[PDB]
């Protein structure tokens, strides 16, 4: 049980517990960029 | 006597633009002027399918652009065909995408939507430069949280 | 000798969701057709 | 009108952003405490000094 | 006993290289010019 920090209990125990390792390849990254196509234009009304 | 045609053309041009960042959208265009500080919008299909109806302007739309792009020939070349679009507010448009060459009344609503696209963008683009910031020192916590890590990982179990 | 990508990893991140302002198109509008105008007659 | 529409959309759209930004701050500040609490463990007068 | 200057500092700012809002001035535009609002009258 481990419901919260309120109730007291003794957890010591260490047979097969879960294995975790700490990543340090994550990276952010770059921006992409932006074609902005344009060109000539011209209105008519 | 004499026929409509060839007498009388109901359109007439307004202004020219040598700059128009074309972008976009989910279901349509953004052709922007900021010379005068507009953006016009139109259905991504071309609905001018027959823009040659318009005879009158065949002639003159060419000469136009010819020198227009003769003038802007020093940093641009076609990059592509033209087409034409019809907006909603009524007007018309004509557009010659172009690429630069490598070295090596009813009007308010225009400027409303410039404004907000204007706004937009900046918004987005500051968003983006903060997330990634956020992100990087967020790797840089990771580190520090491993590092920390290293004398008793239950407390840091318990923290996290 | 097992693959690095066996053994499980932690993911200590906050993540920030955001939002983006969304793009919108301003429909232009009016208040009186033509032929209400037509109407003005005098 | 569409003046109004379109401010109301912005000013809606910043304050939810800004209030998701804020959640999200709270909850690494929050980290942060918890983390400055475990370094503390070893020299308090460090974590007092620099505070 | 020298200047603390002379020694070499090293810092850690992740760089909140900001972009603030330029101001643009709306410039007042119109679609028919006054010369054919009265070649309209007729």
């Amino acid at each position: 049980k481990s419901v919260d920090f309120y109730q007291f209990r003794v957890c010591s125990a260490s047979i097969t517990g879960e294995l975790f390792r700490f990543n340090l390849e994550q990276t952010c990254p770059d921006t992409k960029d932006k074609y902005h196509q344009e060109g000539i234009l011209l209105v008519y009304k | 006597s004499e026929s409509k045609t060839t007498a009388v053309c109901p359109l007439a041009l307004w202004k020219t633009f040598p700059r128009s960042i074309q972008t976009t959208h989910e279901d349509s265009f953004h052709f922007v002027a900021n010379e005068i500080t507009a953006t016009f919008t139109a259905p991504l299909t071309p609905v001018a399918n027959f823009t040659d109806t318009y005879s009158c302007l065949t002639s003159d739309i060419n000469t136009t652009l010819n020198a227009s792009k003769a003038k802007l020939a020093s940093t641009h070349v076609p990059n592509g065909t033209v087409q034409y679009f019809h907006t909603t507010g009524g007007l018309y448009l004509v557009w010659q995408p172009m690429s630069a060459i490598n070295l090596t009344d009813n009007l308010s609503y225009t400027q409303l939507q410039f404004a907000y696209d204007k706004l937009r963008d900046g918004i987005n683009q500051v968003l983006e430069e903060l997330s990634r910031a956020w992100c990087r020192e967020q790797v840089r916590d990771n580190l520090m949280w491993y590092e920390l890590s290293k004398i008793n990982p239950t407390s840091v179990m318990t923290a996290i | 000798t097992i693959n690095t990508t066996d053994i499980s990893t932690l993911n200590t991140f906050i993540a920030l969701n955001l939002s983006f302002i969304q793009n919108i198109d301003f429909k232009a509008i009016e208040l009186y057709s033509s032929a209400e105008k037509r109407l003005a007659s005098s």
